[PDB]
RNA sequence: GUUUGACCUCAAAUCAGGUAGGAGUACCCGCUGAACUUAAGCAUAUCAAUAAGCGGAGGAAAAGAAACCAACCGGGAUUGCCUUAGUAACGGCGAGUGAAGCGGCAAAAGCUCAAAUUUGAAAUCUGGUACCUUCGGUGCCCGAGUUGUAAUUUGGAGAGGGCAACUUUGGGGCCGUUCCUUGUCUAUGUUCCUUGGAACAGGACGUCAUAGAGGGUGAGAAUCCCGUGUGGCGAGGAGUGCGGUUCUUUGUAAAGUGCCUUCGAAGAGUCGAGUUGUUUGGGAAUGCAGCUCUAAGUGGGUGGUUCCAUCUAAAGCUAA
RNA sequence: CACGGACCAAGGAGUCUAACGUCUAUGCGAGUGUUUGGGUGUAAAACCCAUACGCGUAAUGAAAGUGAACGUAGGUUGGGGCCUCGCAAGAGGUGCACAAUCGACCGAUCCUGAGGAUGGAUUUGAGUAAGAGCAUAGCUGUUGGGACCCGAAAG
RNA sequence: GUCGAAUUUGGGUAUAGGGGCGAAAGACUAAAACCAUCUAGUAGCUGGUUCCUGCCGAAGUUUCCCUCAGGAUAGCAG
């Protein structure tokens, strides 16, 4: 009546068509298989925390965080430097303010520590 | 092309590498218990659930004791120097157990060490001896 | 713990302040406080420096140069 | 190259066709119309034991 | 002493040892930069922060561990994909330009200097030189260096002591496995009749098939040959990923945990302000460049309706 | 008139894509869309899928904001069908979609004075008034791209 | 005034030369060759546009936005 066509530039030079969608899925699965073949008994990814999303819109939702904290790791009963060797992602810049999020993470860490089998250095 | 045209024409020979079948099937290396029990006909995640071990700690996008006992089996299963020993010999023979006097001695406790350091090191000396 | 006091850096800044002397405008500024007062002193300082919050800290700094040099 | 090559199809429509295709494997007259020399066999759908 | 000697700065040498240029250039990082065109004729604008030109790198480059986003019940380096979304914003509000946070997912990894005395000891390093088990090590010597090389410390703090009768321990071989390169072995008709120059065709009879992919062979050949499929046996290397066996470990040596006790710095011609020019979706003046002027430490920056929140700049590295 | 056409062969011009739209087909339907990805695979095929997201299910106002049933979801006027009677014609009841007119609610818009109340009158809307859309495919239209094929006074 | 005019040219070897204004210095704003790219540069035009049959089948016009252009929108056929 509206329409805006951004074809005033030399658009025909930069046209990326993703024919390799099927090729790149295979490539990532081969990558995962290789990583799991090198990291044999371990999962494939670090233990990630539970986290509340920002903004009025999404604060209903609970999502994965980057890492726990020095606080959540200490309350679980271990050190940050040792947590990384057991494959627990640690976030130094994140803060602890909500009690429900805190306790959920501590129990996630505690249940993780019961389920694991750490190999000796010998 | 320009260079490829010559290389497909020359008597040098191509450096042909047939490394395509090796891209899919990479042998498991880091653990011999897993190396013996890994069905290569199955995938990565299928070989994890077959053994029991959790492959991804976050819940995946999409739709999804035989060996772990053997692991559990193999997982349930600092001396002193000549000069340090002879130093503790001197301290015990001159004092005995009076750690206050033992650490206030300038002649034998040349490094002005505490009482706790002395009783710990002497008990290491006493366990290795009679 | 925004600007943690740091007894040593307060000493160092004030130690260099007395040794280095004053910049030619600050040299005018301290003459201008004694003769014309803080009114015109802040006016010149604001034109010289960037903002008004700059001129506050600077004229007060120069007033402490005067407060120490004259009395104690 | 940026010609359309792959075709998006509805998923339930795709499953409609796959169900219909199974449904037509046990017709015995569509099996003869499709090709398949199926005159000298007992019954359709043809089922063999699991030992196969 | 009108002498002799320290330094400082600046030179030279076919001195000893090194290193830079050129090529390639798809992608990648910069610099520099148009026009045809399109907009109603048209200084803005548009094509376009494009092409051409110039420099600089690698297998990726760049980016990157917040002077980040937000306003939440808060998230948490970068990068990439779907989404945001032709949305917010810009624009003779015209032609047109045009994001980002959130959410999902791919992949994920963290760190290091400078600034506080090793001062019971420059603990550091390069070169020369003689040996040895040589991507190095050891001995001796000339030096660099206090205008600061080492150890400790980087905000997640951290450091010096004291207390647990608190917890732990390095390095090199050899042989296996991992990987790379390379060699070799592993099924069944050349049986009959007709056509044909020739059988690999037609027909008749059979085999092997985890092999009926392909090619060759005098026409359409699983069964003639090479191959294929399935496993087997070797050779030479790379290497520290781990599995064994084995030789070394040391010295009042190096750490970690929790508590007590005593202290405790954080990047200036930089931020900023003005200013001309460029540039952006950035009206909030978005980034940058030049020029004038030029700060502070209960600092300073960036956001949000009296204040509040969140970062730590002006130093550096880092896979996917 | 003029312009093309000596003869033959072969080549030789409404194509692809993006965006938006109509009509038709198909799947599901107040929902709908797997294919960003993940899992799986006999391996670019096929077959499964978590979390979100897109469009729709609610609009109005500049924004703050507010937010669609007095009634059997409403009365009157028509209305394919169906139902009762009619040996038939015909009469009556019920009335689907849809069309006209008088009303109820949402939104902003003034009196009433209970501060903003109960009630009063219209204006606005691509309103509510018992949903109709989402997705794929086909014919196709408009606009942007070299854009039906060849040609221009060039910077 | 009048590249007067190059006669006379082998080899080597240079410096210049396009515009209004302005005393000059300087600035406003216009508009000699070839090769390759940007470049498929711009069409209010010329030329051309590829098989068959069946059926239906116009208009060549009013009014409106004035208009030359740029065309936009009731009738006829669906």
């Amino acid at each position: 009546p509206i329409l805006k066509n951004h074809f005033r530039k030399h658009w025909q030079e930069r046209v990326k068509v993703h024919f390799d969608q099927a090729g790149k899925k295979v490539s990532r699965r081969n990558a995962r298989a290789t990583r799991a073949a090198k990291i044999a008994p371990r999962p494939l990814d670090l233990l990630r925390p539970v986290v509340r999303a920002p903004t009025v819109k999404y604060n209903r939702k609970v999502r994965a965080g980057r890492g726990f904290t020095l606080a959540e790791v200490k309350a679980a009963g271990l050190t940050a430097a040792y947590a990384r060797t057991i494959g627990i992602a640690v976030d130094h810049r994140r803060q602890n303010r909500n009690q429900e999020i805190f306790d959920a993470n501590v129990q996630r860490l505690k249940e993780y520590q019961s389920k694991i089998i750490v190999f000796p250095r010998n | 092309s320009v260079r490829k045209r010559k290389m497909n024409r020359s008597s040098v020979g191509k450096a042909t590498r047939r490394n395509k079948d090796k891209q899919r099937k990479i042998n498991i290396q880091s653990n011999p218990i897993i190396a013996a029990n890994w069905d290569y006909s199955l995938t990565m995640a299928q070989n994890y659930k077959k053994l029991g071990l959790r492959a991804k700690l976050q819940t995946p996008a999409g739709g999804k004791e035989t060996e772990v006992v053997k692991k559990l089996e193999e997982l349930a299963s600092r001396s002193q120097s000549e000069r340090e020993e002879e130093w503790l010999e001197k301290l015990y023979k001159k004092h005995g157990d009076d750690y206050k006097k033992m650490f206030f001695d300038k002649k034998l406790n040349i490094y002005q060490q505490s009482e706790g350091d002395l009783k710990r090191r002497l008990l290491r000396w006493k366990k290795r001896n009679g | 713990k925004k600007g943690a006091a740091s007894n040593r850096t307060k000493f160092v800044r004030s130690l260099v302040r007395e040794i280095a002397g004053l910049s030619p405008y600050e040299r005018r500024l301290i003459d201008l406080i004694r003769n014309s007062g803080e009114k015109r002193a802040r006016k010149v300082a604001k034109k010289r420096l960037g903002s008004f919050t700059r001129a506050k800290a600077k004229v007060e700094e120069m007033n402490n140069i005067i407060a120490a040099s004259r009395r104690h | 190259t940026w010609r359309k090559w792959n075709v998006k199809v509805n998923h339930n429509e795709k499953r409609y066709a796959t169900a219909s295709a199974i449904a037509a494997t046990a017709v015995a007259s569509l099996v003869l119309a499709r090709g398949h020399r199926v005159e000298k066999i007992p019954e359709i759908p043809l089922v063999v034991s699991t030992d196969l």
